[PDB]
């Protein structure tokens, strides 16, 4: 058969059943900083002392 | 965008809680020793 020119724009894509919303974790009170900077603090904290 | 860091980076960081624990008993044989120095010599006075 002879085709014509696009007239709308398609592509591939996953489905999947959407995840509900997750809890945040039990020590989120450690989520402001980065693990970096947690660490880097303990270093100080016993630099300083 | 992920990372994680190795065991190499755990080492140097390991390294400075053994060397801050070293530093602490170097000065704590430091205050020791003149400690005992001064207890001896105000003995003899
Ligand atoms: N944005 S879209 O998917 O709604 C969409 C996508 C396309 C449209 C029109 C729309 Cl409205 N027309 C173009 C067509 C116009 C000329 C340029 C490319 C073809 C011929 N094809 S497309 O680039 O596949």
């Amino acid at each position: 058969i002879d085709f014509s020119k696009p007239f709308m724009s398609l592509g591939i894509s996953i489905m999947i059943k959407k995840p509900q919303k997750s809890k945040p974790g039990v020590f989120s009170f450690l989520d402001p900083l980065a693990y970096e900077i947690w660490m880097c603090i303990v270093f100080a904290y016993i630099g300083v002392s | 965008n992920s990372y994680s860091y190795g065991w190499s980076f755990y080492f140097g960081a390991l390294s400075f809680i053994i060397a801050e624990m070293v530093g602490v008993l170097a000065v704590h044989m430091f205050i020791d020793r003149h400690k005992q120095l001064r207890a001896t010599a105000r003995a003899t006075d």
